[PDB]
RNA sequence: GGAGGUCAACAUCAAGAACUGUGGGCGCCUAUAGAACUUAUAACGAACAUGGUUCUUGCCUUUUACCAGAACCAUCCGGGUGUUGUCUCCAUCCAUAUUUUUUGGAACUUUUC
């Protein structure tokens, strides 16, 4: 149990989240958890407003991550 | 194409994944992987790779009845005859396999079984040349020396990730029969001695980077691989992850919870031997001393197992095999270990600009190979090749280049050979391929002429694809050949066929220089007895079929000195001054080292095409170096180092700028050769003290004029500066029992160096290690002396690493010491006896 | 347990996910959390078909299991 | 357990999925886990608009996949 | 049926891939014969003796004697296997209600074709 994921290769790097509700995030990878809670710091909505936050996001509600730049 | 694949099928012993998996899992450039088996002799090497083969193969056609069960280790990849008769691997054999490991995820594996013999570390650089990493097996009875350090030395110097084998551990305790707590600390001794001489990385049995195995017996461990196996079923998962973080150094478990306290209350043990160690040894002596009806309840018991009767009905070594085989099930723990070790991104780039400069440009989308070795097998010569990248098929159109030419760096620059076949190395045999893709190892057919050992292969369509593309550097041997031959054939008129041959051998030994002398006499290098006798068999047996003339082994000798000059052209217009000097020791040992000056370590002079501040900045730093010398460093030669000195440099430097390749070229031209025996020249600096030139230099400053005049010069300096003569010198690696060593000392004595740098006791075993050093000239027969002497205990090893030139006892130059023929000569003068030999066959 | 689950092995299924969605096809491999593969497989979605080949299914997306024919030989 | 292993004997392969989402997802896949976990590459989605997109690198939550389809000759694999 | 038979008879006898011929069974498989290549002549026997011929060493230029090397053939003492008839003895896979699966984000409504 507790597989602690492979995000290692995505920390402090921009992202492109996808969470519950069809909402969701950029922000860069500040750190992570063995449920896939994350952290994330200089986070914009994206509703198409861009709207500047500052954030943690709950493990289960992840649907997937992304990357941005190669 | 199809009928050949169907008449190919059959002669290879098939397998039971399949190559069609194995073919299929190719594509993906992460997916499979190439490493390389390197380790001193009789390591277990070959019996490693035996191992794979026999778990994979269903068969197996070879084996004998007798072989199978027990006593002797079948041999794969031992496909010579030569090497079997003679017992010891000598030339390099693949095995490409379809690996599982711990995760269920099979990966392709290209196998290199590299001998570990001193004489043939060649075959093992150009293993290495292709491998990402390198298993380095080390006996543990035998523990490391001065080849294991030179090994891994290399391996990380090229950036292959290095993982470690401790084999014979049954030896440890069947042979010298230790005691469990002894053995560990054994085992931890060695363990500490590999870390030493790493830097950066500190490996240990929890890291994984350290694997346990009898490859006689039948069996390998890496504390992961038996945890999950016996262990892990009978504890919840989540805790035993950790168990292992808890199974190495000073960790004892009193009865449900372990403290790091020496071992307070009653019987203790770390845990290492308490869940590892001991219920070895109760293998080992529950098996051969229990009653074989007793052995029964406990594999039930404690591992699930049962035997018919007809496996108890061996014998103790053959009984033994097959429990162990039993118990411990394929070698998936080494598979696994291996997978998760290496990370392409870090290494790879590093390893792909070392032989290429770092570059770099039109990644992708091109076909790249880099050949290393060739391969005389049953049909032809093949040639073995590194999927850099793209792609590879049949009769498919190739440009190939050799390096020395490469080293140089449109129209006629590019010859081609078609590619014939592509095939996947399986140690005695080839399976039939269409197609090769990047990260493979293959074997090709016809791309042979265009190259004699290494060559780069590339396929450009692009102007500026083919300006990028950068030529893979000559692979740097191991060690310099030294050892001298001279070859005539018996009757004159078979020359032909001679030199045929001689051709073939450089092709297929990387060590050997093949030189035609005056007299039509040749002169083969190479790198010790061993390797020279297998070249003289293979040539008069497999090759040529002529009975041939061969020489007392000489060796090849240096020219140096110890400290004006006055110079004149042909068409006296010119006149030419140059100094000679000794160098420093420091700096012909930085010279030496190949190196690109990382670290702390001292910039190697072939990085002088970075700007001379930096290459001045060293020698000021690491020498207190002149500044203006430092500056006026203008080249190394093919070997040691030119200086401009003079004012007249002040007075005309343009003049003397277009005056400089002709000088240039001359002095690798000059040192090359030499005044005494025609020979190279070391430790010696050159310094321009004067140059005049002709007025009005109406194409008067020509080549035809100062090339010889400049080589005139260098001859009269260092016959004016006292030359003497250099000899080579090998280290002598010499492992025996201590009362053997008086012998060992005489020996020494009567050789004629008689030198011996260490004596080293060998911890956990009844050994020395005695290094000393040996003038090769005295060198012929050494082996057999202590052999022989020893009553068959103990052995040595020579090999040429540092590559130092020992002043010859005698002044280069004295008519007066000789005495007649026929008599060793005296010691006060080895050097005027050296000459006059040498003298005469130049003419 | 899972003594029933074996004998199911390398049958002929129909099996009814969450979706609504049917896959038919043999059984190869059986979990602890009711993942099944299944070889050769053809969805239903209801006068429909779908050719997949090698599914993987998870425990979470599965309703009931039904055996279509004997196991081949 | 099995079905675990033989999507880790996939990865390279290209792989198609479908999730809770709705959509599916297509490419070559780079590593797995126990948890379902994946991480792909040149992915091309496909909703059920039948909007396609791409995506360059991917991760994703196991719990949130229905189901995955496999390569074809990953049935002579040994369980 | 079984073990053992110091009982015999009759066959063969290193192993392996590949060519040709014959026979049987439904292009494939099995058996037998011949030729070529490999292993190391790993050994049919962890033993090893005599003789014939042809050459090369010593000889009285003679032997029913030899000296000590070579090649080619033979004999002799043994061994294994199958088969057939006999003989004696004996029987006829772990247990988790709190984030990645099994103690639910479900429930419900409405419009379009
Ligand atoms: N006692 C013992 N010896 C072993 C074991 N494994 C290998 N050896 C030794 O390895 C030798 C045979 O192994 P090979 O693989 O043929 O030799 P090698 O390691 O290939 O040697 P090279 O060909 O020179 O590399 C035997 O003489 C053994 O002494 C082991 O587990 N126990």
């Amino acid at each position: 149990m507790v597989s602690t994921p492979e995000l290692k290769k995505y920390m402090d790097k921009k992202i492109l989240l996808n969470i519950n509700g069809s909402r969701k995030v950029a922000g860069i990878l500040r750190g992570y958890d063995i449920f896939l809670n994350v952290v994330l710091d200089d986070a914009m909505e994206i509703n198409a407003n861009n709207h500047q936050l500052g954030t943690v996001i709950r493990g289960n509600s992840i649907i997937s991550l992304e990357a941005l730049d190669a | 194409e199809h009928t050949i694949f169907t008449q190919l099928k059959k002669n290879i012993p098939k397998t039971r994944y399949n190559r069609d998996y194995m073919l299929s899992m190719a594509n993906i450039p992460e997916r499979i992987i190439n490493v390389g088996v390197i380790g001193p002799l009789h390591s277990g090497k070959t019996s490693l790779m035996d191992l794979l083969v026999i778990d994979s193969h269903k068969r197996i056609p070879d084996m004998s009845k007798n072989v199978e069960l027990g006593w002797k280790p079948l041999r794969y990849l031992d496909n010579l005859k030569q090497e079997i008769d003679r017992g010891l691997s000598i030339k390099l054999n693949g095995s490409t396999l379809l690996c599982t490991d711990l995760e269920s995820k099979s990966r392709m594996i290209n196998f290199l079984d590299a001998p570990g013999h001193v004489n043939f570390m060649d075959e093992t650089a150009v293993a290495l040349a292709a491998s990402d990493l390198v298993l380095i097996v080390i006996d543990v009875v035998e523990g490391v020396t001065f080849v294991v350090e030179q090994l891994i030395k290399q391996s990380i110097k090229n950036n292959v990730a290095m993982c470690f084998v401790i084999n014979k551990l049954d030896r440890l305790i069947l042979d010298l029969k230790l005691p469990p707590m002894d053995a560990y600390l054994k085992l931890n001794h060695i363990i500490a001695n590999i870390n030493s001489f790493t830097k950066g990385n500190v490996f240990s049995p929890i890291d994984n980077n350290i694997i346990f195995a009898s490859t006689k017996l039948g069996f390998t461990f890496t504390i992961k691989e038996f945890v999950s196996y016996y262990y892990a079923h009978s504890i919840p998962s989540s805790k035993i992850d950790d168990f292992t973080t808890r199974l190495w150094g000073s960790v004892y478990y009193h009865k449900g919870n372990f403290r790091t306290k020496p071992f307070e209350n009653v019987e203790k043990y770390p845990t290492f031997v308490e869940f590892i160690l001991i219920p070895l040894y109760k293998i080992f002596s529950y098996a051969l001393s229990m009653e074989k009806d007793k052995l029964k309840n406990l594999l039930r018991s404690n591992f699930r197992v049962n035997l018919s009767q007809e496996a108890l009905q061996y014998d103790p070594q053959p009984f033994l095999k097959h429990v162990l085989q039993l118990i411990f099930r394929q070698q998936t723990g080494l598979v696994d270990a291996i997978t998760r070790c290496y990370q392409p991104f870090e290494l790879f780039d590093n390893k792909t600009a070392h032989l290429s400069i770092p570059g770099k440009s039109t990644p992708e989308g091109t076909l790249w190979a880099h050949v290393l070795k060739t391969v005389d097998y049953g049909g032809a010569e093949w040639s073995l090749v590194r999927i850099y990248s793209g792609l590879l098929k049949r009769g498919d159109t190739v440009r190939i280049l050799d390096t020395s030419q490469s080293e140089s760096r449109e129209d006629d620059e590019t010859p081609s050979c078609e590619v014939e076949e592509i095939g996947l190395l399986g140690g005695r045999y080839v399976y039939p391929v269409h197609e090769a893709h990047k990260g493979q190892i293959v074997l090709i057919k016809g791309i042979s002429s265009a190259y004699i050992k290494s060559a780069t292969l590339y396929s450009v369509k692009s102007k500026e694809d083919m300006k990028q593309l950068k030529f893979f550097k000559p692979l740097d041997y191991i060690t310099e050949a030294v050892f001298k031959i001279v070859l005539q054939p018996l009757l004159p008129r078979e020359l032909p066929k001679l030199l045929d041959a001689l051709n073939k051998i450089s092709k297929y030994y990387p060590g050997v220089i093949i030189k035609v002398e005056e007299s039509g006499e040749h002169v083969i290098l190479g790198n010790g007895e061993l390797y020279m006798d297998c070249l003289l068999y293979d040539l008069r047996a497999s090759y040529a079929k002529i009975e041939i003339k061969i020489s007392d082994p000489l060796t090849v000798f240096s020219e140096s000195c110890s400290n004006s000059r006055l110079g004149e052209e042909n068409l006296p217009g010119l006149s030419i001054s140059v100094a000679a000097e000794p160098m420093d020791s420091k700096m012909i040992q930085d010279l030496s080292r190949n190196t690109l000056g990382k670290g702390q370590n001292c910039l190697d002079i072939d990085g002088i095409m970075d700007n001379p501040r930096k290459l001045s900045k060293i020698l000021r730093t690491e020498y207190g170096w002149d500044s203006l010398a430092s500056r006026n460093v203008w080249s190394f030669y093919n070997g040691n180092v030119l200086i401009n000195d003079t004012l007249p440099d002040e007075i005309s430097p343009e003049l003397l700028s277009k005056y400089k390749e002709q000088i240039i070229q001359g002095f690798y031209w000059a040192v090359k050769e030499g005044p005494l025996a025609e020979e190279p020249i070391y430790g010696v600096q050159y310094k321009l003290l004067s140059i005049s030139v002709p007025s009005d230099v109406n194409i008067d400053v020509m080549k035809s004029q100062i090339i010889p005049l400049m080589k005139k010069a260098c001859y009269v300096g260092l016959l004016t500066a006292i030359p003497i003569l250099l000899e080579p010198i090998y280290e002598v690696d010499i492992t025996v029992h201590a009362p053997l060593l008086p012998i060992v000392e005489e020996l020494m004595k009567k050789r004629r160096g008689s030198r011996i740098y260490k004596t080293i006791k060998v911890a956990g075993t009844p050994l020395l290690e005695v290094r000393g050093q040996v003038p090769v000239i005295e060198s012929a027969g050494f082996e057999t002396d202590l052999r022989l002497s020893t009553n068959g205990l103990g052995m040595c090893q020579l090999y040429f690493w540092h590559k130092i030139w020992r002043k010859v006892p005698g002044d280069v130059l004295d008519k007066d010491a000789f005495i007649p023929k026929l008599k060793p000569a005296p010691i006060n003068s080895l050097s005027r006896d050296f000459v006059m030999k040498t003298r005469r066959r130049k003419g | 347990h899972s003594s029933r689950l074996a004998n199911l092995i390398d049958y002929k299924l129909r099996v009814l996910t969450q979706d609504g969605r049917v896959y038919i096809g043999q059984l190869m491999a059986f979990d602890k959390h009711m993942n099944l593969v299944l070889n050769e497989c053809i969805e239903e979605r209801v006068v429909e078909k779908r050719v997949l080949g090698l599914t993987i299914l998870r425990g979470e997306q599965i309703l009931s299991t039904v055996v279509e024919d004997k196991p081949l030989l | 357990g099995i079905p675990v292993k033989l999507l880790n004997e996939a990865q390279g392969h290209i792989v198609s999925l479908e999730l809770t989402t709705g959509a599916t997802y297509r490419g070559k896949l780079v590593e797995s886990e126990d948890s379902m976990n994946v991480q792909l590459r040149d992915v091309i989605a496909t909703e059920p608009q039948g909007a396609v997109t791409h995506m360059d690198q991917i991760f994703v939550r196991g719990s949130q996949i229905k189901f995955i389809v496999v390569p074809d000759l990953l049935k002579n694999a040994p369980l």
